């Protein structure tokens, strides 16, 4: 809905303002690093399958309660849908991270959320050590640092985006809390 | 199954049989309607692949099924005839809807009355009234589940709005047939992560449709309304309002309570006597069979019974609304208060000890299965 | 679950009428039937370590290969895990000598299979190697009667063909 | 108790009161030959309802004018009120058989009787043809001499309360005469 | 087991109470007369809803001044409130005759009940021609002496658990005056 | 849904247990009683149509304030809702007596019952009137002591099955109340 | 038609899958049902003309009223219609006999019943007098076996219950 160049539009809108030389240097340095969020959201789409399968397992390998039965990821339909539900939650936030803003996310994942999960009797600490874990890792592809799967990049500073994407995996654990 | 040009089935109407299939989708409802600009644009089957015409369908006919890979072979079914044009799209949701994957979801699991809510919100992606509940509730008592999807399919309500082409969509049209029509829709229908599986009862729809007014509650409708259309009202205002329609929405807080169903209790200080308010009005609710060896007497203690407000709607005021000719006589003013009342002796039986007898004074009418 | 009574009660629901003289007779087949499977199931319930034990390790003679690191097993404990896993499907197939239908086996053990041995990197010819080595070990005169070896196997191949 | 019971009727409102078992040996040792006498208001009151369905019954088929129109029996507003003085006759000679006086029966019942029939119209030689069958009824009751319905009794002799209520029917009889 | 039923009737933890195929015979030894008295409780609760729909009409047209304009019976909130008091008076004394003692009925039912009703202002005149009314609709049911229903029995005298009710309704006629 | 077969698992799946031989001959014993049960389903939908008819007729018999103008089963549509609205309820308890548990009906039939009954304005006491009649004459057609209409069976005991329909009736009851 | 094996062949079609073992199941009560029902359509095909001769008129006999002018018996030849018109009724009972459900009953006697008996005005009530009298002189000695004349009686209050 809302990427980061109509962001200020609406800002802009409430002031009746035209947008001008006052603001237009702080959306030119949104541009300057064109690139750099360009290949940030490359390098968490890469290893996309491999992102949330190892963020689920290691919530189930801390927390073995949901494989005992009566547990919320017991049976083989359950695990299915954990394996699909942490996977829109990455399909998600790496729109957010293209568009710059949490806006996309906002109403079409995270509007709704919440009372899904309360009537469907999901443990909702749970899931919050599960999107924690890929609020670590994608931090850890965007500064390059992941241990097991190294990718070449052109040198230089990348964390403010590592704040961006790590902004986002908040919202979508306070919007469950 | 059929054939490769197929417009209709089933031949309901006489006309169906020299109809074409559409050469092209149908337009758009021609009212201004201001919320669909925000809203995304409808998908079709000529303007769209099948990646997207098969989530779309997911996204609203199903509801939020997560459907497997192994999961729904019926759809599969469904599904491969309409990439091979051997059905229309208004026809594949007729076959999604009389397959056994849409009844093991939504007809085995949710209620009778929530079937048809549902129904609405799938295929005409809208909520009925009363009368097209009552209307539909008897297909699902006399002629079952086929011929109540045909009601939909079949429709013309259906043909105007989508045809043969259009995936169904939350058709936001500006100017309703009710007002209430369109917020009644836009309740039924929420936004992204949202399901129907979880909400084995929905009983906040199932009671606003249920009778004709007590419409449903504005944050109930501001929740999933478009966005430069909710803003600077959802930062803290109605937001804890919501975060509240969602934990009660959320494992179906029943709305005997605050919805319907609406008694001025008495303040708790009124009575004190009869105290501890959460007991207050419960009653033993006692059940005999006395049949054979096996017959119980399960004496439950019963909840706060509520006064019915309707069973004292038909009678003390509808019924018994007599009280006719009450000049009773006027004469002599020897009386007190009590006109004729006897002593009325009443003998509890004389089990022959620790049993006896009191008496109470009343006023006395002679029944109406009394004298000639 | 998916039973012969929720086949036949559902049927006569979705058609909206009474249970009529088709749907009584349905369950009288039932009083034929629950004399042969139920002694099988207590034939499993009273042997369930046994045939998890000498015959999970089958998979593993079969298929030696995976016990190589970097792959699906590989320590002790994930063949803790495998036992584990192969218990679940032997539960079930207990689960459903019981029902009388295939009711218990495919929401719990066999919808989403597909999918989550997919990202766990889980080979499904490993599991069906396991209960195909033990679908072919039935015989008549040790194990039970000779209609229930019928029904058990017949039960077993199904968990085969949902996962092939 | 019999205070209590007094306070009872005289209180010009609708009231009730019962005695428990310990409180029922002190009226029957304060009252004399009382198991006849509980049980003498005990076989009145439970055929009471037929007791007055008869007898002004019977004033009818010796009196046919009141079912003429115009007649006092001749509408149910009035034939329902005729009723309704045949039982709360029937109740305060019951209490005046338990209590074991007429004091209850004169001030509370018999003071105005007079002055209220006339005033309103009520054939006063016909009401008093309708209490002597009430007069000949109780009797048969008394001494359980009914043709129809006869009811268990611990046997003896109770010809005393036979005059007593005698004795209390037609002190209504002379007040209305 | 009756310790179950009075657990529950005082709303302790307890949702309901069950009784079983070898307890109910273990109830009917415990208590006296425990085939007819089963039977007496399940006359008065099979028509528990006819009995105050009628008490309450029967007090409705004794005084019609209730459902006039500043009647207590006028504005159908209270109208349905003393339709809802009828059924649970109805409901408390239906458990006595089932337990034989009225101490229940007199610490849940009826302290503080005067109090209550004097300060809703809720009239004691047509109360107690509301719970009158109720003591002849339960008495008739037990012995079966109704005019319209006639349910069959095994055959034989109830009239010693006719009295029970009679003093028992006689209770809250006392506790409400 | 759940039968009384697939009721023995969802208790075993909570434990993560086999079904073994110390509760199969308690499901092996309802199996003894499979020709028991299968004629009582056929003995109820044999007399279904007349079953609804007498009961609605015999509560609108005992309660006449419907009938009167203003009354809930006044207009010639809302007595054919009442009809078909009793003959659902005969149609689900039927499934439940076929299933062996209370499960089918409960997720389907009661639930939401009670508020569609309190929204459209159903005098909800007299739904137990009416359900009532209709637990009555369950029970007289299983044990074939139906006067009117004697059907010939194998001659045996079948009062378990009775206490079966009878735990259902009232748990519609309970559900509407 | 509505039978009990094109119950489970559509129910198992409608989910789109393979008949399982709660679908083979059910055909295994046909085995312990056939030998008690076919030998009642026997004895009915063997006395059709007796039972629609002295248990048509029966009809007649409760409602002489149908015999006056200007009703829905005027001459000689509608009731020469009439055992024609039950007759028919009498050949679905031995139709779903055989079937074994209430397969041909519902769309060749019930479905459509409500329409063409209102507006001929042929009184319903006149029916079932005609099929109840049939239902009440079922007996074990003279007419077949014991458990043949319970399902005989099951398809007969079917037809009361479809009519009324
Ligand atoms: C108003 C003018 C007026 C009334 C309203 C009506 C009230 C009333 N009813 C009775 C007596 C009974 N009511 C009974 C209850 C029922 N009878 C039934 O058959 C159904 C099942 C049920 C609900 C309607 C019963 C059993 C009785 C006693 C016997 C009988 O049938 O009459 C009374 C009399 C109470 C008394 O005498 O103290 C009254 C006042 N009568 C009105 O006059
Ligand atoms: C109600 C049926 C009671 C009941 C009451 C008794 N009535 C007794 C005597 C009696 N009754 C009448 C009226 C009756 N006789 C008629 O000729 C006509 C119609 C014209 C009617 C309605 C009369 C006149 C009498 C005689 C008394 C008198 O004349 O004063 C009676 C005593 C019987 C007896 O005399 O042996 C009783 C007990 N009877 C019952 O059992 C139910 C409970
Ligand atoms: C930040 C998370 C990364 C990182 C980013 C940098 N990228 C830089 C230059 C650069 N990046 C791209 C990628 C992008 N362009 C494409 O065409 C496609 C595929 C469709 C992608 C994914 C390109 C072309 C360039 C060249 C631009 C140029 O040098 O002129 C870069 C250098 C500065 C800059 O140009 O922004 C950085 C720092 N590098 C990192 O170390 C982390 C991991
Ligand atoms: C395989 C042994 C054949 C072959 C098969 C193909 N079938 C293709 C499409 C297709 N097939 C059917 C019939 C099937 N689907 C049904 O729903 C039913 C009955 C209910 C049946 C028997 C339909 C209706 C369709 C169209 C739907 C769709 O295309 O998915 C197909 C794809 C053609 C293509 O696009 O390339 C193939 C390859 N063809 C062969 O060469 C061997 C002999
Ligand atoms: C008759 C014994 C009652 C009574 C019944 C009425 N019910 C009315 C409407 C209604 N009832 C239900 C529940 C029932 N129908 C179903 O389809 C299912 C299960 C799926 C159940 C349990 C529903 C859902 C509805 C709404 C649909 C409809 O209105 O047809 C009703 C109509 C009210 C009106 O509009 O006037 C009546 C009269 N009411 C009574 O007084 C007795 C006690
Ligand atoms: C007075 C209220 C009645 C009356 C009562 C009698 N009932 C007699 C026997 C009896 N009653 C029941 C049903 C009762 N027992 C239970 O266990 C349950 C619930 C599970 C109930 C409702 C049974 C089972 C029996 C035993 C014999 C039978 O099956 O009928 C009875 C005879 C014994 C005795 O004299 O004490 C009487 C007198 N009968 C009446 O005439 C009034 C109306
Ligand atoms: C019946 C056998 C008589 C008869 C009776 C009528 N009485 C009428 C009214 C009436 N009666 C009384 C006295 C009565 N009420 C009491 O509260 C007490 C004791 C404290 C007694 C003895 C009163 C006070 C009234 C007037 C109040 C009222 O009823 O509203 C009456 C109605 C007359 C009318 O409506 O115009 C009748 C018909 N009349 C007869 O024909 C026979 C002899
Ligand atoms: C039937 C197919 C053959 C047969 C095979 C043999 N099995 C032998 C040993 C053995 N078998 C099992 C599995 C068995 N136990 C169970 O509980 C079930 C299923 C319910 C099965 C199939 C086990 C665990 C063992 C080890 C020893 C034991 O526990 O009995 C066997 C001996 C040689 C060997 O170990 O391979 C044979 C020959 N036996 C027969 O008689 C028929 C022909
Ligand atoms: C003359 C009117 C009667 C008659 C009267 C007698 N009753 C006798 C004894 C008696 N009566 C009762 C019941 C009564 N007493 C009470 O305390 C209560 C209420 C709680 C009532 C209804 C009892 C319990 C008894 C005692 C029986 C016993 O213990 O055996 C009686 C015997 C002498 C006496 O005790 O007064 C007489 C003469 N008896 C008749 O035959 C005529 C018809
Ligand atoms: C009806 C026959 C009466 C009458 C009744 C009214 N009661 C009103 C309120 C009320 N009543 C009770 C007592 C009842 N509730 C219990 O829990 C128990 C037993 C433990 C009993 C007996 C209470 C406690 C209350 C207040 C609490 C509440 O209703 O929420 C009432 C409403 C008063 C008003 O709104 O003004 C009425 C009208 N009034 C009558 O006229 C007849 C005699
Ligand atoms: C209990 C509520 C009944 C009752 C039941 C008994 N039935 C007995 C035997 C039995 N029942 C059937 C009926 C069922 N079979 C069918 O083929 C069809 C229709 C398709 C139905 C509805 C059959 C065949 C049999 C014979 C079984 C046999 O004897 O081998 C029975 C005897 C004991 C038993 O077998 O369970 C009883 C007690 N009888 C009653 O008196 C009440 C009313
Ligand atoms: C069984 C309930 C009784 C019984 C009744 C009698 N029936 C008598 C004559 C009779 N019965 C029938 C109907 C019979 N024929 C059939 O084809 C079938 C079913 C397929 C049935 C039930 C007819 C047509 C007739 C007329 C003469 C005849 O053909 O038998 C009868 C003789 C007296 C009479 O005519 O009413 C009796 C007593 N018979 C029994 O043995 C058991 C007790
Ligand atoms: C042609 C001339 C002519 C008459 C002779 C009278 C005849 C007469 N008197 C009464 C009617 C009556 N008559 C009496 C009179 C008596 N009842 C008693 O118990 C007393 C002993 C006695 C008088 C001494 C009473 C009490 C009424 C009923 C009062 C009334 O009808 O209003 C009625 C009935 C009227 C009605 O139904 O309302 C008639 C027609 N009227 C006439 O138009
Ligand atoms: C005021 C009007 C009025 C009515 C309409 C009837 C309605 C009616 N019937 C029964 C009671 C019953 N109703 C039936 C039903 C039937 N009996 C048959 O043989 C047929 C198959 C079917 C009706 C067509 C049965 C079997 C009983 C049990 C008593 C009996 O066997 O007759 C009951 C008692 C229910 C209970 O005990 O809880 C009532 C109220 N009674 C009335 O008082």
């Amino acid at each position: 809905m809302l990427d980061a160049f109509s962001r200020v539009v609406v800002n802009s809108d409430a002031k009746a303002a035209y947008v001008g030389g006052s603001d237009l240097q702080a959306l030119k340095s949104f541009i300057a690093d064109g690139n750099k969020r360009l290949d940030a959201v490359n390098s968490i789409v890469s290893n996309a399958s491999c992102m949330v399968s190892d963020a689920v397992s290691g919530m189930i390998c801390e927390n073995p309660g949901l494989i005992s039965p009566g547990g919320n990821c017991y049976t083989n339909r359950r695990m299915a849908a954990c394996l699909r539900d942490g996977e829109i939650i990455l399909r998600y936030v790496s729109y957010a991270l293209l568009a710059g803003d949490a806006s996309v996310l906002e109403d079409r994942c995270l509007n709704g959320l919440k009372e899904t999960y309360i009537a469907l009797g999901v443990p909702t600490n749970s899931s919050i050590r599960a999107v924690s874990i890929m609020k670590a890792q994608a931090v850890a592809f965007i500064t390059n640092t992941a241990t097991e799967r190294k990718m070449s990049f052109a040198a230089g500073d990348c964390t403010s985006l590592a704040s961006e994407v790590a902004s986002y995996f908040d919202r979508v654990g306070a919007a469950i809390s | 199954l059929t054939l490769p040009g197929t417009a209709e089935t089933n031949l309901a109407v006489p006309s169906n049989a020299v109809r074409k299939v559409q050469p092209y989708p149908i337009a758009k409802p021609p009212s201004y309607s201001s919320v669909d600009s925000l809203r995304p644009a409808r998908v079709s089957r000529m303007d769209a692949d099948w990646a997207t015409i098969y989530e779309q369908v997911r996204r609203q006919v199903m509801g939020n099924a997560y459907v497997m890979e192994g999961e729904a072979p019926d759809i599969d079914v469904a599904f491969s005839q309409l990439k091979g044009g051997n059905l229309t799209v208004r026809e594949f949701v007729r076959a999604v809807g009389k397959s056994a994957s849409y009844r093991t979801r939504f007809m085995e699991a949710k209620s009778s009355y929530n079937f048809v809510l549902l129904n609405f919100k799938h295929f005409l992606g809208r909520a009925p009234t009363q009368e097209e509940v009552s209307t539909h509730i008897q297909i699902l008592a006399t002629s079952g589940l086929e011929a109540e999807i045909d009601s939909y399919i079949d429709s013309d309500e259906y043909k105007a709005l989508f045809g043969d082409h259009v995936v169904p969509y939350v058709v936001y049209r500006g100017t309703y047939l009710s007002s209430e029509r369109f917020n009644r829709m836009v309740k039924a229908n929420p936004g992204g992560a949202t399901s129907d599986k979880a909400k084995s009862n929905l009983n906040m729809i199932a009671t606003v449709a249920a009778d004709l007014p007590t419409d449903a509650i504005d944050v109930m409708r501001g929740l999933p309304s478009p966005i430069t259309s909710e803003t600077l009202a959802f930062g803290t205002a109605y937001y804890w309002a919501k975060v509240e329609k969602e934990a009660s929405e959320g494992r179906s807080a029943s709305p005997i309570g605050e919805k319907i169903g609406k008694f001025d209790h008495a303040p708790i200080s009124t009575y004190t006597s009869l105290c501890s308010y959460d007991k207050v009005n419960k009653a033993p609710q006692i059940s005999v069979t006395n049949v054979g060896s096996d017959e119980h007497s399960y004496v439950s203690v019963t909840s706060k019974y509520i006064a019915p407000d309707m069973a004292a709607a038909a009678q003390m005021l509808a019924d018994c609304q007599k009280y006719k000719a009450g000049g009773n006589a006027p004469t002599g003013k020897w009386m007190k208060y009590y006109p004729g009342t006897t002593v009325n002796m009443a003998p509890y039986i004389s089990l022959n000890d620790t049993g006896s007898d009191s008496s109470r004074t009343v006023s006395v009418t002679l029944d109406k299965v009394k004298i000639s | 679950m998916k039973s012969v009574i929720t086949t036949v009660v559902s049927a006569a629901d979705a058609a909206g009428r009474f249970p009529s003289n088709s749907d009584l007779e349905s369950i009288q087949g039932n009083i034929q039937r629950s004399a042969a499977r139920l002694e099988a199931a207590e034939k499993l319930a009273g042997n369930h370590e046994a045939v998890v034990k000498e015959a999970g390790d089958a998979c593993f003679a079969k298929y030696a290969y995976l016990k190589n690191p970097g792959e699906a097993g590989e320590n002790q404990e994930k063949i803790n895990k495998c036992y584990r896993d192969v218990d679940h499907y032997m539960r079930l197939v207990n689960y459903c000598l019981v029902v009388g239908g295939t009711g218990p086996l495919d929401e719990w053990g066999i919808a989403g299979a597909r999918e989550v041995y997919r990202t766990l990197n889980l080979p499904t010819s490993a599991y069906v190697a396991s209960i195909a080595y033990t679908r072919d070990r039935l015989c008549v005169p040790r194990d039970m009667s000779a209609q229930a070896g019928v029904e058990f196997s017949a039960y077993l191949d199904y968990l085969i063909n949902a996962l092939s």
